[PDB]
């Protein structure tokens, strides 16, 4: 028979690609009038109602490890705090000697020499007069120039201040796709983060993701629907992060009982520098707390899910990190402010075989100069929060890196990692995909054009 | 017994059906081509970057509606055309297509020759344009 | 909405005679019918669907004729593998609305 | 061939809740929509609920269950879940899932409509009880 | 609004006539009364409430006009 | 004897060329008006200037395009109207035109009475329409 092309405009086609999406919060965030840096610099109302649209028949194939809106949120976050920082003071006159003793007043002995009372001369509103003032320091943010320190930040770089009007707490954010693209959404219950899913949707926005920052322990985030979840680029090659996903979370209560001052120093012309005054009472350090029988059935669950690739009766072992820079060797996070490093041996401990309120407790240690991203030269300072410190967190994730082993395949241990932030982006947006349309189509038929 | 969904399916909602039922919603694809799914940026670069996607996006739909034009198809979603189909690019019988097959699938079989259709396309318009000319010359 | 009644309640027939049951809807559905065997203290089985067309996998030992309000399930040779409760089910609408049953058995 | 098991049937008191799962094997069970059916003892069938193939974005009850009934599918578990909710006496009775001669979702205008042409494979049976 | 204007089949064009009846229920005033004593921004005022429904019903007369022309001239 | 070239002239192939041959090779022009000849800036000078210059090259775009439809020839390449040539701007014949002399030439000739020839066909389009409307409304 006579067939003729004809020509379709608006048909559901698409392919892979990579864009520049937008993002969105909720009014709530507009109504703290905080200054959250996301809803101030880059994002906009919440649609009240977000349109999901189920694709029946579509199978896609899907891959969390070649995902760019990892790299996109990533870039995002960076820039928004950097800009956040910009109009911050800057601890440049901070840079000086420092005569420092220790302070004994009513410590314990797990938290002796962590804090350091340093004496030094400052620069005041008139740049003819200075001022003798002091201040208490965490151990860790001095080192000895040769009773003389220096901040830790001096001989790299000038830390900036955080602006106490400013909040870094996490708020949900949504991305959302532009015109001519569209974010694929998984809901298979046993996606890996790689290959076919049967059940696909189309989504306006993604769900509520808060970009909390976090190390060795995923915090805050999604939870699995029927079991625990174990996604990695190459299981086999122990080089690869594995990222675990809990079914259900662990409580995890953090606190620094100390009662700390804020006291303000004025080192010039409106700018102010915000220091720790004094301890109201005894020193104790500070501490997170989890349940030991949670914490068991939550890594009997990840063992169970780890010998489906690594062997039944291969034994398991759960130990510490290896080595490297506080950030890494410990679960690092934020509490009321505070950045906490928590010191996680007693979580990852373990020896698995195949065959009550204990409430594990991990010291933790206190820092008020921070270098996030893992990047150098652009340290923060946290000025201190006033009071006594609490928060509850729901673990809900790891992140695991597998030794070697030796090829001898006996055992297996798994040790705390983490350090790269696009793991935790990763863990959340493991089930979306951006795609852009191709709406033209040719087919043939029995229509012929008019001469 | 018959069972009805609260809506029409909306976009991409016709991705899984068949290419004769898809036509029916081509007017939601080719909107969000524009507009997006159914305020001001701030100077910066985030800002910056929204505003160079969104000029991308006019600058894509402008070009898809030049090629419906260059092809004698502006203004309309479904265009017939004078180019007729060459077995060799599909042998498919238009049951098959047109109540067996998704447009995902029809471009997979069919995408090796999108170019030379889209070429022939051109060259029948042009000279559509020119016969038109000379025949109403002679008027 | 629609009702659906069989007639008679039930029934007692010969070894080898026709049996038939009628069937009365309120509503027209005209092609919307499904006949189903419930044998004693078992699942119920599909028999006829469309009123007029036997079900892939069963014996043509059974009909059924009708349309509009109308309908007749009509019984070959009465086996003795053939008491069971026969529902007159129709599909024209979301309700499914089943019938009351008719109850089937063997001179004795 | 096209078997269904039915189970998750108990004992549980008026105005409480109870799940019923349903067990699909040998057919295509994202292609066919499934029906709850409900036979009180001693009387007569009566149809409670239905759910549409595939996702299963359908889902139609009868008023005599209407607004305390819940019919959900799991076509990678194969699995038809009811959710019965605020019992009462009456409820008390044998459950059947059957499958559908039709009921996959189709596009029909730019609709998303479903066809139920009856039920052609019923389950085995799972009795309800409740007491008090 | 050019996009609106194509989907309605009206591309290309400032005055544009389509196979939509008119709906008394929108307005029941005469001809006259609108075309000769009426200005443009009282009739959007008048019929404002409308307007999203005038607008669906011309995308599916479009819609309509393009398939049926497929049609019969298929038959060709 | 004939030699041919290599490939179709390309983008200001026909510059030289008389207006008649020239007409096969619009189509080049025309997409290059749009998308340039056949990734993301950063903010600063540079990009905030290549930004401007491309949403620029996109207004000039559409406004040839609303012209052209404001005439009546949208989706045209070559379009006829109904307005009669006026021998005051050119009295020369169709064969001098067509068949010795280029666009350019013919540019410098009449751009005196572009914006006069520009009018009429702005008339008569206007009026095409209103005597459509009230001659298929007598229907
Ligand atoms: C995982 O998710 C959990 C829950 O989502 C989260 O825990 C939450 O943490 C946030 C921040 O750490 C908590 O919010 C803070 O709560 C304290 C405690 O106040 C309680 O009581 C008041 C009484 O009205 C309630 O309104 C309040 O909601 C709490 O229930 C507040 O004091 C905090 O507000 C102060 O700090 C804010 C930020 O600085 C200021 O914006 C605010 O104006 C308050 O100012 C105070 O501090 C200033 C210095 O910072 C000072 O200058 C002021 O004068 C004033 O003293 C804040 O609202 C929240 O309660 C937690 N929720 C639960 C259930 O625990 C985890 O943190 C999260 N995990 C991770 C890793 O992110
Ligand atoms: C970190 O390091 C800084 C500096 O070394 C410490 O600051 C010092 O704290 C001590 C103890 O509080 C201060 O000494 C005390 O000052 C009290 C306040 O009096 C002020 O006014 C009087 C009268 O003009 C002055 O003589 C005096 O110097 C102060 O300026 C005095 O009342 C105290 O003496 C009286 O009370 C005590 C306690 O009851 C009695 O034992 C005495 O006999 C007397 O009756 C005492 O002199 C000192 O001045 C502070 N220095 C500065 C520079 O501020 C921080 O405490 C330290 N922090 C930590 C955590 O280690
Ligand atoms: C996920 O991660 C796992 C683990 O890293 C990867 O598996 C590795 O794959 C590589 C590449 O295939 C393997 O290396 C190759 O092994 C071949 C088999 O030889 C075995 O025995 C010899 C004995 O001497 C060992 O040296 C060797 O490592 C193997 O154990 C070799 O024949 C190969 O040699 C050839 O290729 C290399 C590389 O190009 C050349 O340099 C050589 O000259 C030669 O031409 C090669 O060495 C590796 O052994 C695997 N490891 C394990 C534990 O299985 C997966 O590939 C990865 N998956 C994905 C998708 O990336
Ligand atoms: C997901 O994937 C499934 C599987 O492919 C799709 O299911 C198909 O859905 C289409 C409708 O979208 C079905 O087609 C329709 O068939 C109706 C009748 O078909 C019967 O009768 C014909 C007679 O020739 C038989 O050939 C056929 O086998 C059936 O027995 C038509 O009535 C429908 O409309 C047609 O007729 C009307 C007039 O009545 C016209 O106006 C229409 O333009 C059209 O010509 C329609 O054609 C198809 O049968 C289904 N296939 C299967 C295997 O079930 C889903 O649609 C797809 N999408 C979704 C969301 O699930
Ligand atoms: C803040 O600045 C003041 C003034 O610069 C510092 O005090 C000064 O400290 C130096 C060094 O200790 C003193 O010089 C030394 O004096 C001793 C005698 O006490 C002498 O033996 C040494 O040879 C040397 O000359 C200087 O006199 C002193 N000036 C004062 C007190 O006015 C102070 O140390 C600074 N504070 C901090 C925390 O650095
Ligand atoms: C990791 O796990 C190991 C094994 O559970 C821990 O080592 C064990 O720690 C317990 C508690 O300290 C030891 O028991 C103690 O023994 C001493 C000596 O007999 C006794 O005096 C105490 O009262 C208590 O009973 C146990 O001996 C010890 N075992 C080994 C092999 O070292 C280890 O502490 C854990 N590490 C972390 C960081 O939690
Ligand atoms: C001041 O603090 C420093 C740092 O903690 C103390 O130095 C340590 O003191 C203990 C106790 O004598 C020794 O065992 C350590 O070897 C010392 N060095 C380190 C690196 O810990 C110092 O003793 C403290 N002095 C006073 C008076 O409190
Ligand atoms: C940590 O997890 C617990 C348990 O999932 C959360 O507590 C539940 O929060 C949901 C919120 O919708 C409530 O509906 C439940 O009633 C809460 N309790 C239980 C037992 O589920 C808790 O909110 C989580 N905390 C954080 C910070 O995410
Ligand atoms: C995630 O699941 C996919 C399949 O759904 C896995 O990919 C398969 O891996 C096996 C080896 O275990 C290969 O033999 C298959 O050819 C792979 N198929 C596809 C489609 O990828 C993948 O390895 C899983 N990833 C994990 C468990 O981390
Ligand atoms: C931390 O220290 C401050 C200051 O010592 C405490 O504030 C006092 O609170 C009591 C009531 O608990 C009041 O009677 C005092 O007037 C407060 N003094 C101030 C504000 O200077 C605060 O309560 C302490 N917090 C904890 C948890 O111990
Ligand atoms: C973490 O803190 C919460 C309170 O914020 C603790 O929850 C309390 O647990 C005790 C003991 O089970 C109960 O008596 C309280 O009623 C709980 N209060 C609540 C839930 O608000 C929780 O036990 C702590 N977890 C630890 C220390 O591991
Ligand atoms: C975290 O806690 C563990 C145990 O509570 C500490 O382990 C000790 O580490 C020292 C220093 O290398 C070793 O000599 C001891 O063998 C360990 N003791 C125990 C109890 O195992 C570990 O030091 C802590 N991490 C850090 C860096 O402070
Ligand atoms: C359908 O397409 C094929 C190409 O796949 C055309 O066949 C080509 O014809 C040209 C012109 O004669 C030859 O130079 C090529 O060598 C041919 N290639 C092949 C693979 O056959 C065919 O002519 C097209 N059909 C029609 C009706 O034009
Ligand atoms: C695909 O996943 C969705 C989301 O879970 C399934 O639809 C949900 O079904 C469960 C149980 O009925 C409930 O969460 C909601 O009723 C549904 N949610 C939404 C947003 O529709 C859907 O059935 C799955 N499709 C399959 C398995 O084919
Ligand atoms: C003119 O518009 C009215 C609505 O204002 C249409 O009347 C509706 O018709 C539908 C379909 O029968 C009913 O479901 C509505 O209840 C009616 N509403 C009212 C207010 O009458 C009327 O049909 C339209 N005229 C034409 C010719 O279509
Ligand atoms: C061709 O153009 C000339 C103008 O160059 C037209 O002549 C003008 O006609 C108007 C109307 O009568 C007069 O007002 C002008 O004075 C005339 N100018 C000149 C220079 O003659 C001429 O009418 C046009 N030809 C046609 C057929 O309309
Ligand atoms: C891990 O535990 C060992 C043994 O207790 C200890 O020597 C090592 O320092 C620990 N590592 C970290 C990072 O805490």
């Amino acid at each position: 028979e006579n067939l003729w092309v004809t020509v379709y405009y608006g048909v559901p086609v698409w392919k892979d690609a990579e864009t520049t999406l937008f993002c969105a919060s909720d009014a709530k965030a507009y109504e703290t009038e905080k200054h959250n840096v996301w809803a101030t610099h880059a994002c906009v109302p919440t649609d009240p109602n977000p349109q999901e649209i189920h694709l029946e028949n579509v199978t896609e194939e899907f891959n969390m490890w070649k995902n760019n809106m990892v790299e996109q949120m990533h870039t995002d976050i960076i820039s928004l705090w950097d800009q956040s920082l910009k109009p911050c003071v800057k601890l440049t006159p901070l840079c000086v000697t420092l005569q420092c003793t220790n302070v004994t007043n009513n410590i314990t002995d797990d938290m002796r020499g962590e804090l350091k009372n340093c004496s030094f001369n400052m620069t005041t509103e008139l740049r003819d007069k200075k001022q003798k003032v002091y201040s208490l320091f965490y151990r860790l943010d001095v080192v000895q120039i040769n009773k003389e320190y220096r901040l830790i930040n001096c001989n790299t770089s000038a830390c900036t201040q955080i602006c106490p009007k400013v909040s870094f707490e996490p708020i949900p954010i949504h991305y959302c796709a532009p015109a001519g693209f569209a974010i694929l959404k998984c809901k298979d219950k046993k996606f890996n983060g790689t290959g076919p899913c049967k059940n696909v949707s189309t989504v306006q926005c993604t769900h509520g993701i808060k970009p909390v920052v976090s190390t060795q322990l995923l915090l805050n985030g999604s939870l699995a629907e029927e079991e625990v979840m174990i996604r990695s680029e190459n299981i086999t090659n122990n080089a690869k992060n594995i990222i675990v996903q809990f079914n259900t979370p662990v409580q995890i209560n953090c606190t620094r009982p100390n009662n700390m001052t804020r006291k303000s120093i004025r080192i010039g012309p409106g700018q102010a520098f915000y220091a720790l005054g004094d301890i109201i009472g005894d020193i104790r350090q500070p501490h997170c707390t989890v349940s030991k029988a949670t914490w068991n059935e939550t890594l009997g669950k990840v063992v169970k899910q780890l010998r489906k690739h690594f062997g039944n009766n291969t034994i398991i072992f759960f130990a510490n990190s290896s080595g490297g820079d506080l950030e890494v060797t410990t679960h690092s996070f934020n509490c009321g402010g505070e950045f906490f490093y928590c010191n996680t041996s007693g979580l990852f401990n373990s020896t698995w075989i195949s065959n009550s309120n204990d409430s594990i407790t991990l010291p933790c240690r206190i820092k008020q100069i921070i270098n996030m991203w893992q990047r150098v030269g652009q340290c923060m300072y946290a000025p201190p929060i006033q009071g006594v410190i609490r928060c509850v967190s729901n673990i809900t994730g790891l992140i695991l890196t597998r030794d070697g082993g030796s090829t001898n395949s006996t055992t297996e241990t798994f040790r705390p990692g983490g350090g790269d932030m696009r793991d935790n982006w990763r863990s959340e947006l493991y089930k979306y995909k951006v795609v852009k349309i191709e709406p033209l189509g040719v087919a043939p038929t029995r229509c012929k054009r008019r001469v | 017994a018959v069972g009805i969904g609260e809506v029409f399916l909306g976009f991409l909602g016709a991705a899984g059906s068949t290419m004769g039922a898809a036509s029916n919603t081509l007017t939601v694809q080719a909107r969000q081509l524009l507009s997006g799914i159914v305020h001001l940026l701030k100077l910066g670069v985030w800002g910056f970057k929204q505003l160079q996607a969104r000029v991308l996006a006019v600058e894509r739909y402008l070009e898809v509606q030049q090629l419906l034009g260059i092809w004698g198809c502006s203004g309309k979603l479904i265009c017939c055309t004078n180019v007729p189909w060459n077995s060799s690019w599909s042998n498919r019988n238009l049951s098959e297509i047109w109540d067996n097959m998704t447009w995902l699938q029809w471009d997979k079989e069919i995408g090796n020759y999108t170019q030379i259709i889209y070429g022939l396309l051109e060259e029948s318009q042009f000279q559509q344009e020119i016969n038109e000319q000379d025949l109403l010359a002679l008027d | 909405a629609i009702r659906m009644t069989q007639s008679p309640s039930s029934l007692s027939a010969s070894v080898g005679d026709r049996v038939t049951i009628t069937c009365q809807a309120s509503q027209d559905i005209k092609k919307s019918l499904n006949w189903y065997r419930q044998k004693p203290g078992k699942a119920p089985e599909l028999l006829i669907h469309d009123a007029s067309i036997l079900q892939t996998g069963v014996p043509s030992a059974f009909t059924a004729s009708g349309s509009g309000t109308h309908f007749s399930f009509v019984i070959n040779k009465l086996q003795p593998e053939d008491v069971g409760t026969y529902f007159c089910q129709e599909y024209e609408n979301l309700q499914f609305t089943f019938g009351p049953g008719t109850k089937v058995e063997i001179k004795r | 061939q096209v078997q269904l098991v039915e189970s998750g049937g108990g004992v549980v008191q008026p105005g409480g809740s109870l799940r019923l799962s349903c067990a699909a094997s040998g057919f295509a069970f994202k292609d066919f929509g499934m029906h709850w059916v409900r036979q009180a003892p001693g009387k007569g069938l009566e149809w409670v609920a239905v759910i549409g193939g595939g996702h299963g974005q359908h889902q139609s009850y009868s008023e005599s269950v209407k607004g305390r009934f819940a019919i959900t599918r799991d076509n990678e578990k194969n699995k038809l879940y009811l959710h019965m909710d605020r019992l009462r006496t009456e409820d008390t009775a044998v459950y059947y899932c059957a499958k559908d001669r039709l009921g996959r979702p189709w596009n029909i205008g730019g609709r998303l409509v479903y066809y139920y042409y009856g039920m052609d494979v019923w389950g085995q049976g799972t009795t309800v009880t409740v007491s008090s």
